């Protein structure tokens, strides 16, 4: 119960270690350590506020891979549920669903969404608008299903 | 069908003067984990927060449960109904605002 | 150029014709349906409008018509040697005691000189309509939203139609059409014409949704109409029963809209539709062979193949090894009945009749059987526990059944229907990446204009200063950007001399923020409040 | 018993709620942190 133990400061050496084990690239690394140092005056509690920002952009900038394997998606939260030592994975999805508005009205993530090109957002852009031509997801798509087929064929032949 | 008035006040002599029932460390982290639930829902809809006072206080209730119950160590449900007395008196000490909390405790109820 | 005159004029399929044959088929059934509720409706005022012999007969019968929509068209019967006429008013034609009589005697007149082959408009023509016109009078009053009237307007309008009781060659008759709420109704009016209004009163019902008699059945004739072609899913219908469920007036109207536009969805992306006849086998074709590999069912099955059937070569040769057989795999399951179609249509007439139960919803009957709810279904009367075990089903895993089926999996008519209306709005304001994609470098270092406020218009207090709002708008504009934006084009020569002035970037902010907060005014977002002193406006866009 | 559906019928608790509430008043009592 690390989250919960409040009001302790992670400094320029503790914060860069915190990212470095996620494997978070320079750019967004300076980028934690400014936004922190924005939230550093405004702050109510220090722990909730420096994980539910790791873990967006760690959901944007391996979504190359997330989108193409859902269960790595349990496997980053749960070495941060065993890192942070958190009760469960309850308060850990609450506060990422908080910040995330909390930082939607910012701008390195307007940015960092169109700099990386990681979204999908040619979807987005035929769901809002609401076609009839976007993808139901009653199925597998064709890629996750060739994922499939190429991996349980060989392991069929 | 009551317990009568000398037996209760000889017992309350008697349970208090010779036991001292401890705890052991074997599933009793699982009430951490209850208390860093409870403890962060306290601060999103209620303005009171929960502190250490509340889980010394918590284990104090169970061990008495357990003083009452004559046992050798305190068991895995005196907990629950510890956990119930302080919901029901620090969710009572509030205003009618944190009705969502009523339900939110119903989890664990 | 001519934008600001209004309203000019000017004078500038293999897969779709199955639908064709399918739709109008649709509804056939559904209009037919339409004129049955009609031809009720128009029944049971006639029959209650005649025969109602009172011994006093110095009263008008006034007729009650509770839950009705307030657009219950009426006919008449013919009834000669004397004249029939009908009389609206609707409360926008209700502003006095005076128009209202004036109004409603001119509209009988012309009435009545139709049907005849100078005068004056009130109760004049009204005892001398049997000298006027000959025949006797029966008029009818359809008073179309009663409960928008002013009462005691519509209480005195009842005083001036008691002095007609008089004369004996003329029957009134009231027709109240409200919209609900009859206890209301003897609330407002004055107690001495209640008394006047209970000699001969009726509470007839109309009600669209009634016992669900038309609900239940305009689902029943969908289900045939579509029946052993497709399927329809769990998440599908629990939306029909949630959604259906918030407008009480008209379910009818809009289960033919949710309904239809779900058909529509099918048709228009779903390659595997032309197969719901077995004649279409010769359309078929490689990319159809290859887009039926990624269903579900399929590959769910595939593995329960193995399992079964740890010998795998038949599994791996019936796979793209072969087409022949791949596709023959498919036809064996093509023209699977599913007959919880036949199931609800076996049980729906049952209980109609047999226990003669009505208060109940075909559609959840229809979804607890996609569950197995059947049996929890039927407990609310304890009248089938003698039937319980010859009405049961259990709901077989059909199988190929996800490529005829309807679901909104894709949340698309949940968008395209009940859209999120200013929650779509707030979402294009905050984010507008995933909106949009020389002069577009600038464009990769600075936001939108209507957006990059809205930021620090969340920022802002409940009621805001004008000024400071700009003082803020300022910050966020870097100042080296726009000397390169004003100074970009050579071109032009009445801008360039702005462009070279040395406040100019101070100028082109306040022209920029009086276009947009200019155009958060037609949204309604901002409201500038106490006019000619606009100092401070207010904010009413909250994000929920 | 009115007719009107449910997110309706919570529409109209609501309503009754600033019968005798004030502006000054309902924004404390009702935080998220007789007439």
């Amino acid at each position: 119960s690390l989250l919960v133990k409040k009001y302790c400061k992670m400094t320029t050496e503790e914060i860069i270690r915190l990212c470095n084990d996620f494997e978070l690239p320079r750019e967004v690394a300076y980028k934690i350590v400014d936004e922190y140092n924005i939230n550093a005056s405004r702050l109510v509690c220090p722990w909730q506020l420096v994980c539910g920002l790791v873990l967006n952009c760690t959901f944007i900038v391996f979504n190359e891979r997330r989108r193409k394997d859902p269960r790595i998606d349990h496997f980053i939260v749960s070495k941060m549920c065993s890192l942070m030592l958190t009760s469960k994975v309850d308060d850990v999805i609450e506060c990422v669903k908080l910040v995330k508005e909390l930082i939607i009205g910012e701008k390195w993530f307007r940015d960092l969404q169109i700099r990386y090109d990681d979204f999908r957002y040619d979807e987005i852009i035929f769901r809002k608008l609401g076609s009839m031509l976007q993808t139901t997801n009653i199925l597998v798509t064709d890629d996750q299903y060739n994922i499939w087929k190429k991996r349980i064929e060989m392991d069929l032949a | 069908s009551p317990i009568p008035q000398e037996l209760l006040m000889k017992y309350i002599h008697y349970a208090r003067t010779k036991i001292y029932p401890k705890l052991h460390q074997m599933d009793m982290d699982k009430v951490s984990r209850v208390y860093a639930d409870l403890r962060r829902e306290s601060i999103s809809t209620g303005s009171f927060p929960i502190t250490v006072r509340h889980l010394e206080s918590i284990l104090r209730i169970a061990e008495s449960f357990a003083k009452m119950r004559l046992s050798e160590f305190v068991s895995s449900y005196d907990l629950d109904r510890a956990i119930k007395v302080v919901v029901d008196s620090f969710v009572d000490a509030q205003k009618v605002s944190v009705r969502r909390q009523l339900r939110r405790s119903f989890a664990i109820y | 150029a001519d934008a600001q005159r209004s309203h000019y004029t000017v004078y500038p399929e293999k897969r779709w014709e199955l639908y064709h044959q399918l739709h109008s088929h649709f509804h056939d059934q559904v209009d037919h349906i339409i004129d049955n509720i009609e031809a009720d409706l128009k029944a049971e005022i006639s029959d209650l409008l005649y025969s109602e012999t009172t011994q006093k007969r110095r009263c008008f019968n006034t007729i009650f018509l509770l839950g009705s929509d307030s657009t219950t068209k009426i006919e008449l019967k013919d009834e000669s040697s004397r004249y029939n006429v009908l009389i609206e008013l609707t409360p926008k034609e209700s502003p006095n005691v005076r128009m209202m009589l004036r109004r409603s005697m001119y509209k009988l007149y012309s009435a009545a000189d139709a049907e005849e082959h100078d005068v004056s408009y009130d109760l004049s023509l009204v005892e001398n309509f049997k000298r006027l016109f000959g025949k006797d009078l029966a008029m009818v009053f359809n008073f179309k939203d009663v409960d928008s009237i002013n009462f005691n307007t519509l209480d005195n309008f009842i005083i001036l139609l008691k002095s007609a009781f008089k004369y004996d060659h003329v029957k009134i008759s009231l027709i109240f059409n409200i919209n609900t709420n009859l206890s209301n109704i003897e609330k407002n009016l004055r107690q001495s014409t209640i008394r006047l209004l209970k000699r001969n009163y009726h509470k007839l019902d109309v009600s669209s949704n009634k016992g669900f008699k038309y609900g239940n059945q305009i689902f029943q004739s969908f289900l045939d109409t579509v029946d052993g072609k497709l399927n329809l899913s769990d998440r599908f219908v629990e939306f029909i029963l949630s959604k259906m469920a918030n407008n009480t007036n008209h379910n009818l109207q809009l289960l033919t809209k949710m309904l239809d536009y779900s058909l529509m969805s099918y048709f228009f992306q779903n390659a595997f539709s032309v197969f719901i006849d077995p004649v279409n086998v010769d359309f078929l074709n490689d990319d159809y062979l290859k887009i039926l590999s990624r269903c579900p069912t399929f590959m769910f099955f595939v593995e329960g193949l193995i399992k079964q059937h740890a010998p795998a070569d038949e599994i791996l040769s019936l796979l793209t090894n072969k087409n022949r057989g791949l596709e023959e795999f498919f036809v064996e399951f093509l023209v699977r009945e599913n007959p919880i179609n036949g199931h609800a249509k076996f049980v729906a007439r049952f209980l109609e009749e047999e226990l003669n139960i009505t208060n109940f919803n075909l559609i959840e009957l229809y979804h607890n059987l996609l569950i197995g709810k059947l049996d929890s279904y039927l407990d609310r009367w304890s009248a089938c526990k003698e039937y319980k075990d010859r009405l049961h089903f259990e709901p077989i895993d059909t199988i190929f059944q996800e490529l005829f089926t309807l679901d909104n999996r894709s949340g698309l008519l949940t968008q395209s229907i009940f859209p999120s209306y200013k929650s779509n709005i707030e979402d294009n304001l905050l984010s507008w990446e995933q909106v949009l994609p020389l002069s577009g470098d600038l464009d990769k270092i600075m936001a939108p204009v209507l957006g990059q406020l809205f930021k620090l218009y969340r920022e802002a207090n409940m009621t805001i200063n004008i000024y400071d709002f700009y003082i803020a708008f300022r910050e966020t504009l870097p100042k080296e950007e726009i000397l390169n934006f004003i100074r970009k084009d050579p071109s032009n020569t009445k801008l360039l001399e702005l462009a070279e002035t040395p406040d100019a970037f101070d100028k082109v902010a306040l022209i920029l923020f009086m276009q947009a907060i200019f155009a958060f005014e037609n949204m309604g977002l901002i409201k500038f409040q106490s006019t000619k002193s606009y100092d401070l406006v207010e904010k009413c866009v909250w994000r929920g | 018993t009115y007719d009107l559906s449910i997110i309706s019928k919570y529409l109209l608790i609501a309503s009754y709620i600033c019968s005798y509430l004030e502006p000054r008043y309902d924004a404390s009592i009702f935080s998220r942190k007789n007439p």
